[PDB]
RNA sequence: CGACUUUUAAUCG
RNA sequence: UUGAAAAAAU
RNA sequence: UAUCUGGUUGAUCCUGCCAGUAUUAUAUGCUGAUGUUAAAGAUUAAGCCAUGCAUGUGUAAGUAUAGGAUGAAACUGCGGACGGCUCAUUAUAACAGUAAUAGUUUCUUUGGUUACAAGGAUAGCUUUGUGAAUGAUAAAGAUAAUACUUGAGACAAUUCAUUCAAGUGAGUUAGGAUGCCACGACAAUUGAGUAACCAAUGAGAAUUUCUGAUCUAUCAAUCAGUUGGUAGUAUCGAGGACUACCAAGAUUAUAACGGAUAACGAGGAAUUGGGGUUCGACAUCGGAGAGGGAGCUUUACAGAUGGCUACCACUUCUAAGGAAGGCAGCAGGCGCGUAAAUUACCCACUUUCGAAUUGAAGAGGUAGUGACGACACAUAUUGGAGGGCAAGUCUGGUGCCAGCAGCCGCGGUAAUUCCAGCUCCAAUAGUGUAUAUUAAAGUUGCUGUGAUUAAAACGCUCGUAGUUGAAUUAAUUACUUUGAAUAAAAUAAGAAAGCGAAUAUUCAAGCAUGGGACAAUGC
RNA sequence: ACCUUGUUCAGAACUUAAAGAGAAAUCUUGAGUUUAUGGACUUCAGGGGGAGUAUGGUCACAAGGCUGAAACUUAAAGGAAUUGUACACACCGCCCGUCGCUCCUACCGAUUGAAUAAAGAGGUGAAAUUCUAGGAUUAAAAAUGGAUUUAAAUCUCCUUAUUUAGAGGAAGGAGAAGUCGUAACAAGGUUUCCGUAGGUGAACCUGCGGAAGGAUCAU
């Protein structure tokens, strides 16, 4: 479904790119599971620990920079401390105290 | 392409169909190196 | 192409193997290893050896090193120049 | 110009100045696959003389299988789906 | 139909 | 002062 | 071979074109003794397909009461993501060369490291069946694993926060340390097999840097995720690839945006004195596609279609309830058209895949058709006889009629041109005709044209972009010389052929280098 | 100062040439220094017609101007020379335009003229997926519901190419001997031609202004 590639963007002068082919597997994106654990199979065999929702999380020692309205998804760099690992894609929640 | 051996041609008609000059000097039938001398001098 | 490639064709064969250009269709495709596709095989192409460019095949002795932070660094041997892969 | 960095215009003025070339302009533009009969195509199967020569020319009206259009074509020798090519003139 | 002209074209009965 | 035309090809 | 000839006039000298000529490839008319080599449904319809084959695979080393080795089937494993076909798309897109990946990366292969055995079920097996049937499926009862698990002999790599810090042109970089999370072994394997990680294979795959494309102004302004910034998301990974906020930016006369192609690009081919013009679907490299889109599965690799799902459009079987299929694979049929071959045999060459020395392969080889073409080579045709242009001022008819003639023209009754008969002219197993490429064409002009009168100096001046710009002096770029590096085939080169040439290319870019006379850019 | 002489510039010209150039007429203060081919730059031309016509675009109140094809047709058209000559069958020459008769080609096209194949915004929307709920069956897990994503297919207006169209037409071209005139070539019997305006069966005629390509290089 989501690809990736820039086959159908504009070019720096405004013109329209024409098709040649159609969509291949090396552009494909993925529906964002946002973070309010499962797995997902990429390329290459390797597993992605898609988080769909998580409370707990590891940290050492109320706000979105990106969008106020993720304000309870869980994103990098989001206050609640601050978070620093990619709750996403590595499957857990890890920040730090601010 | 249309195939990986080779041919050649190892005759070429001449330019002027009649001239009487080339019709008696030529007479089974009527079927290089001078220009690579050419390119060293 | 949709995988990696597993045959290989008689002229695309690398040039030193002196494979003929009517043999077969097909040539036989060197095995993953420890020697590349073009470096191996399943002057006619301290002292040194020459196993890349046009000076490959001949030995001889370095007298100098150019360096060139860009790109690369020349090897002089006795004299033919060549980079230092070769 | 003539100048050593005017590669410009020459270019320029030759791709304008070929388009007066009859011969050569009858090849690019878009007459030869609407306003030739025979299209590109060498044959074509289908289904009074100028003034100081007298007599009778028979020729032949035939309608084309695949354009349908309708041409005036000659018979070859003396006392002569038909396949026509042409003449000596090209077109 | 013929006559006319190098032929014809017409014309003339 | 008025003064137009000469059937087709050899 | 750096080549021309006929034609405007009573005659001349021009301009200028038509015609003549040679050649390459398509068709086609007539004709055909051999041997060798060899193209062959691309153009028109990436239009439609009847039928048959094109992908299956077994060793001592997985599982076998269908225990001697052997052993079909089945489970499990691997592959069918390579190979083969086609050129519809596509105009800086793809492609070629060059550079990077300190911005990603598997599969295979290669090198290296890190409880005397446990638990259950399952196909083939047997039993019942079902519908017309698909490569149709339902029930029941057993039995294995290198199928699926748990479990121990004791680490490896991910995320995060802090810190010590040596290669490289260049890294808070490889790496070490601290605490945390995550994951967690070297089959409870078989007569070789296996997990995690590191490296190579890998110059490879994929993204990306620079330079380079045909015609068009009767296309002049174009773009709003558009151009950039922050932060996240998503991705194998960089990035407006996407989302939220912020900014007004990006391109263009050095041709942007748009339009056309009977456009897949390159290596190459045809022809050329030099310079160039035209072609390149088609051997090899890269790209894209499987009737049209779209959405997915499995895997290490697919947006796979000789895999699936839905719609559009078709094809087929049907017992009428239902059911499958995708020839632009090999043969072969239709349709189309001027235009293109056998419904052959075999894995014996070359090579690939497989549990592997065996099996399989319409890849591949062999055979068949095959004046596409090419080389050598018997002894008979094709066109022509006014000129161009070699060849009769021979004989019969026809009478501006039939006709011939690529052009000049010949024929109006005594034709060197018609229709015949004879003879000889060119070439010859070939030779006519039509179409198109190139040369001729100095009739497209850089080399190289012309512009008083033959076609052709804007009515005239100003003026932007462009181009061109006097002499003079003891940082880049352009230029120039050498190298490096540079797929083969082909070109040329050391009977057509075939096989190690230093074989040299092969330009446009890009890298290094000696020089600074002629130049351009600011100092 | 005005007139007469010399010297050196700028300007409009003229005379000779055994030279240079050209096809020649002629040019010479270039039309010379051009196959012994390159001083700098801009514009224009490619046999004759169809044609400066059609379509499209644009400027003007309009007449019109600027930009500007193709189909098709044809072996010549043209230049300079052997008092003017477009004549050489040689003026009993050549030739122009309208009309009459056949055939062909493109253009327009009341007939709301259409029709077909391909491109953007808005509406309907299959299917498969991501998530969620459910858990028949034996923690797993199937039917099924719901919300996203990607979106085929279809409808509505709008953007390119290919086709059918009759009254209504309107042009051009080709074919020995068909009509009406005398327009042009001699001073062609009113010198000719260009622009423009008007009239006219037709060539054309007349007004204003140019040009000699004039029948005058001359008082
Ligand atoms: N070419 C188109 C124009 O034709 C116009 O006129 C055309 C006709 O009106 C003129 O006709 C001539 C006529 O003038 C003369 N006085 C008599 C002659 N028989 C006609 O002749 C014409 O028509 C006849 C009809 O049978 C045809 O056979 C003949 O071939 C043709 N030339 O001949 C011309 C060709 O058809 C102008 N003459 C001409 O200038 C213009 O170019």
């Amino acid at each position: 479904g989501i690809t990736r590639d820039s086959r159908h963007k504009r070019r720096a002068t405004g013109g329209k790119k024409n098709s040649m082919q159609k969509k291949k597997k090396n552009t494909m994106g993925r529906q964002p599971a946002n973070t309010r654990v499962h797995d997902v199979r990429c390329r290459y065999g390797i597993i992605k620990r898609r988080a769909l929702r998580l409370e707990n999380g590891n940290f050492s020692w109320v706000y979105n920079a990106s969008d106020n309205d993720f304000v309870n998804t869980l994103v990098k760099g989001a206050i609640i401390a601050c978070i620093s690992s990619r709750p996403g894609q590595t499957g857990s929640v890890e920040g730090y105290i601010l | 392409g249309r195939c990986l051996r080779n041919h050649s041609i190892t005759y070429k008609t001449p330019k002027v169909p009649y001239e009487r000059e080339r019709f008696d000097a030529e007479l089974k039938n009527k079927k290089h190196m001078r220009t690579i001398a050419k390119v060293m001098l | 192409a949709r995988g990696p490639r597993h045959h290989l064709k008689r002229l695309n064969a690398p040039h030193h193997w002196m494979l003929s250009k009517l043999g077969g269709t097909f040539a036989p495709k060197p095995s993953h290893g420890p020697h590349g596709m073009k470096e191996c095989l399943p002057t006619k192409r301290n002292t040194a050896m020459m196993i890349g460019g046009n000076g490959m095949g001949r030995v001889g002795v370095i007298v100098k090193r150019e360096v060139h932070p860009g790109s690369f660094e020349i090897v002089h041997i006795k004299t033919f120049t060549t980079r230092l892969n070769n | 110009a003539r100048g050593l960095h005017a590669a410009r215009k020459m270019l320029a003025q030759r791709r304008a100045n070929k388009w007066a070339d009859k011969e050569w302009k009858k090849g690019k533009l878009v007459t030869r696959y609407k306003c030739n009969p025979l299209g590109t195509a060498s044959h074509a199967k289908g289904l009074e003389t100028k003034q100081p020569n007298s007599g009778i020319r028979k020729c032949v009206r035939v309608r084309l299988l695949k354009n349908g259009k309708k041409i005036t074509a000659f018979v070859p020798r003396d006392g002569s789906e038909v396949l026509i090519s042409g003449f000596g003139r090209r077109g």
